[PDB]
């Protein structure tokens, strides 16, 4: 049977344009769609339907077989609510998390025949030589927020057995994914997962405890030049927005006179206590920062260069919930966009793992550069939100400072 | 007409059918329409109705050597975008034969969702508004009604599925009232198949056209003439005159701007100059000598035949890009040397501050984006930049940037880095401590410096802004300093520079500083908080 889904009051269906796709990509999608059509999952549609959601194809880390991925971000945002499961604050504590793709379990359930129109999507033709192939869903779509919802009971229903077989293991569900964490060592872990699948199948490596949100560390030297100090002052001065106890008075005094940027200045004991006092303030995360569930989660990223990137997740400015550094993966050496999207997938998963919802990203890339090639390296079932920005020269100089082993 | 499953049409949200009054006409326009409608009435297109229809659309009567649905439409629901992007020659494949069937009034061949038919009611007037008028309605898609192009295509698409299944090696393009049909068969088997399709159509009521109306190669598509083996650019013709109005000069620059794509060398600097301070579209501006000339220098180029070749999937796709000048780029996409599919250029995108490599990055992406639409593939690039300059730049820039598989080609002018701020304070170099200040209200400012070598200066500025003084200070620094300089400033903008090192700006001043930076052997920019 089907349940009556609807749109948030006074909202209309998505009418988002299908961006152009590669041939390789189109061939697969056509291939993939004739099948689901056959299997009755989707049905071609008419011109009297004007809604549309973008689609594309991806190789979910392990393929040759392409996976169909839809961007229901608009639909999701326009779809009524159902007021998922409350976040197991304990998941982020597990020694190791493993993710499972279970969108496959949705086609089973039929979609309200009155909400289907809104799930319309289009397969483009190269050189517009053919009118796009217009389809729509007859079953539950993967990537839509209504799916994991409607399929909740059925889902919860099948996991109890496993849940009751291991209770030292947490099962978290987000969209199409399933986040499974436990403390069993590796072998006893992945054997407990394949074991989990088997069960999961007769129907249809993360380590959170290492995520040491690290500190800021100021440079230490034998002798400091006028320039050395100026740079430090700048950084500290900025950092004073976070730790008001930080002071550069005594240092900004050593900076009296028009001396050579390269000349060396001796640190007064005062400027020394002062510095030493700042080193202390930066020693621990600022007090009072608490996550608000009725507020959006933000993820701002910076390109430090040389394969390096840093990020901060907050809700209120300078009140970071977590900080990190991302280093490119073997292979992405000459691809800024690949490095970036891999970065974003990681952060969004960490975010999900800790707060169970995606953050809205602030990206150091031009909309054009991003939109053109992101899908090329995306591997997640979900798609977070983003906006493109210009990195303030200081924010980068400051975070480039964070500590390393 | 048709045994074709109708499409369910509805009115926009809660609105209701048109009720506009029937425009009054002569005894001559009425008897004309009285003629044509009794015709349609019989063909099975329209249907005489009566007092059971509040709706009404204004029928007019023009003689070609007509019904105004404006309102009915503005009340009709929204359909899916009737194909809005069309093929481009550069992406077409060569065919042996290509026939174009003219499914003209195939509109009046498709049934209109019965229920909706009412809304399309109209009335024939009486001789000077006498007794009741003649009332009718549409049983088929109405020429001019919003939902007809989409509903027609949908239909044509459904109808062709069988044939298309029946012969894959036969490409059929749906467009407007034309079915451009091509193949790689022998002219005989082709001719035979056209008649087969033609008859399939006939099996659904679409009376496809005669020999008289018949269309054949070459075909005019966008700005090209299409031949099945290759295409040619429809020669463009610049008019000659003894009197040029404004419109005259614009419509021209337009045409010329279009040519710039294909044709290389086209210029309109002196031609554009004639629009300066223009009072009215009809004004007559005598062409300067310079304008008379360049106009003459173009006429020539345009008199050059530019033919082209079609897309060959079995061959590679290449793109070469040339920086025609600062901020302008030329590109040509070919598979086999000198046999281009497409070419084109990008107007001097005048940003606020960027550099050549970044600008190259955008041309590259605008292209890639173009390519992916035309070919579902992305070209190999031949770029006038050393792979070192690339690595050197991109690897450090503050923003995610990238360039698909590419290869250098030493086709000057090559794009390079005009300068590079030192990574570390220069030992030895003089150190200018700069400062600019101004009263933002009185716009009166001062800018100057003092160095560790005891050199100082201050200039009083007027009609300036603070950013300008801050920057001027730096300009003076570069002016009064040697080949290697250190510069410390508390300027927020100077901070944007150390991070982006732009080599072109919207600000002439910034430009001057850039010209200075490009001149030094070493420059170190240091920013510091103020006060
Ligand atoms: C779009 C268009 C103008 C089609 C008819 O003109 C030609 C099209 C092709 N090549 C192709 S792939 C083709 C054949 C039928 O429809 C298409 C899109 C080649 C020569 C000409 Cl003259």
């Amino acid at each position: 049977e089907t349940v009556p889904v609807k749109l948030k009051p006074g909202m209309d269906g998505p009418k988002v344009k299908q961006w152009p796709l590669t041939e390789e990509k189109i061939k697969a999608l056509v291939e993939i769609c004739t099948e689901m059509e056959k299997e009755g999952k989707i049905s071609k549609i008419g011109p009297e339907n004007p809604y549309n959601t973008p689609v594309f194809a991806i190789k979910k880390k392990d393929s040759t077989k392409w996976r169909k991925l839809v961007d229901f971000r608009e639909l999701n945002k326009r779809t009524q609510d159902f007021w998922g499961i409350p976040h197991p604050a304990g998941l982020k504590k597990k020694k190791s998390v493993t993710v499972l793709d279970v969108g496959d379990a949705y086609f089973s359930v039929p979609l309200d025949e009155d909400f289907r129109k809104y799930t319309a999507f289009t397969i483009p033709s190269i050189n517009n030589e053919t009118p796009g192939i217009r389809y729509q869903y007859n079953v539950l779509p993967q990537g839509w927020k209504g799916s994991p919802a409607i399929f909740q009971s059925s889902m919860t229903k099948i996991l109890e057995p496993f849940r009751k077989q291991n209770p030292d293991i947490v099962i978290y569900q987000y969209m199409d994914d399933l986040c499974v964490g436990s403390d069993l060592e590796i072998g006893q872990h992945r054997t407990k997962i394949e074991e989990l699948r088997q069960h999961l199948l007769r129907w249809g490596e993360l380590h959170p405890d290492k995520w040491t949100v690290q500190p800021i560390v100021l440079p230490e030297k034998d002798s400091w030049t006028v320039n050395d100090i100026q740079k430090l002052v700048g950084k500290l001065n900025w950092a004073s927005q976070i730790y008001p106890g930080i002071k550069v008075r005594q240092l900004c005094k050593l900076l009296r006179g028009t001396k050579a940027l390269t000349e060396v200045i001796p640190l007064t004991e005062e400027a020394e206590l002062e510095l030493a006092e700042n080193r202390e303030i930066l020693k621990e995360p600022v007090h009072g920062v608490y996550y608000d569930p009725s507020k959006d989660l933000i993820a701002e990223i910076q390109k430090q260069g040389q394969g390096q990137w840093t990020y901060q997740i907050y809700q209120e400015p300078f009140k970071n919930l977590k900080t990190g550094k991302y280093a490119r993966m073997r292979g992405a050496h000459t691809n800024d966009v690949k490095q970036l999207t891999e970065a974003v997938q990681k952060i969004t998963t960490e975010s999900i793992v800790i707060w169970g919802k995606t953050p809205k990203f602030k990206l150091p890339i031009q909309k054009e550069t991003w939109e053109t090639w992101w899908t090329e390296y995306w591997q997640a079932t979900w798609i977070p939100e983003w906006e493109f920005v210009n990195t303030p020269p200081l924010v980068k100089l400051w975070y480039q400072l964070e500590k390393e082993p | 007409i048709s045994p074709i499953e109708t499409v369910p049409v509805k009115l926009k949200p809660g609105m209701d059918g048109p009720k506009v009054k029937q425009w009054p006409l002569t005894e001559e326009k009425i008897k004309a329409l009285v003629e044509i409608c009794t015709e349609m009435e019989k063909e099975g297109k329209i249907s005489k109705i009566g007092p059971e229809n509040p709706y009404n659309t204004p029928v007019f009567a023009i003689k070609k050597k007509l019904v105004d649905f404006r309102e009915l439409n503005k009340r009709t629901q929204d359909f899916w975008e009737v194909q809005l992007g069309i093929p481009h020659p550069a992406g077409l494949k060569k065919k042996k034969s290509v026939t174009v069937l003219d499914v003209g009034d195939a509109y009046f061949s498709v049934p209109l969702d019965e229920d909706f038919r009412k809304y399309t009611a109209f009335t024939i007037p009486s001789i000077n508004n006498e007794t009741p008028g003649i009332r009718y309605q549409y049983n088929v898609l109405p020429q001019g009604w919003k939902g007809s192009p989409a509903i027609f295509q949908s239909s044509m698409t459904k109808i062709l599925e069988p044939f298309r299944k029946q012969n894959p090696d036969i490409v059929i393009y749906q467009y407007m009232d034309d079915l451009c049909v091509g193949s790689d068969l022998e002219i005989g088997q082709h001719r035979t198949k056209i008649e087969e399709l033609r008859q399939h159509l006939l099996r659904w009521g679409l009376t496809t056209p005669d020999k008289k109306h018949q269309k054949e190669p070459p075909f005019l598509w966008m700005g090209y003439e299409l031949h099945p083996d290759k295409w040619t650019v429809q020669p463009i013709v610049l008019p000659e005159k003894d009197s040029w109005t404004v419109n005259d000069i614009q419509k021209l620059v337009g045409k010329l701007n279009w040519a710039s794509q294909i044709y290389p060398g086209i210029k309109v600097r002196q031609l554009c100059k004639l629009l300066r301070g223009t009072k009215a579209l009809t004004e007559v501006i005598p062409l300067t000598e310079e304008a008379e000339l360049e106009l003459a220098e173009n006429r020539e180029i345009l008199k050059e035949p530019v033919h082209g070749v079609y897309y060959d999937p079995s061959k590679d796709l290449i793109a070469e890009i040339q920086k025609q000048g600062q901020g302008q780029w030329t590109y040509q996409i070919y598979q086999e040397p000198f046999k281009n599919l497409k070419t084109g250029k990008y107007a001097r995108m005048r940003g606020a501050h960027t550099n050549d490599v970044k600008q190259l990055t955008e041309a590259v992406q605008k292209i890639t984006t173009e390519s992916i639409v035309i070919w579902g593939k992305t070209p190999k690039f031949k770029l006038p930049i050393q792979k070192e300059t690339w690595e050197t730049w991109w690897t450090e820039y503050w923003q995610a940037t990238w360039i698909p598989e590419w290869e250098f080609v030493n086709t000057p002018p090559l794009v390079k880095l005009w300068y590079q701020l030192e990574k570390e304070p220069i030992v030895g170099a003089e150190t200018f401590y700069v400062d600019g200040a101004a009263n933002r209200e009185t716009k009166l400012g001062k800018a100057g410096y003092v160095t560790n070598r005891g050199r100082q200066k201050v200039v009083t500025l007027t009609d300036t802004t603070n950013q300008k003084t801050e920057l001027q200070a730096i300009y003076l620094a570069l002016q009064d300093s040697g080949l290697e300089v250190n510069i410390v400033t508390d300027s927020q903008y100077a901070l944007g520079i150390i991070q982006a090192q732009p080599d072109q700006s919207e600000s002439e001043l910034v430009n001057q500083i850039i010209e200075q930076l490009i001149k030094k052997e070493k420059v170190y920019l240091a920013w510091v908080p103020a006060h």
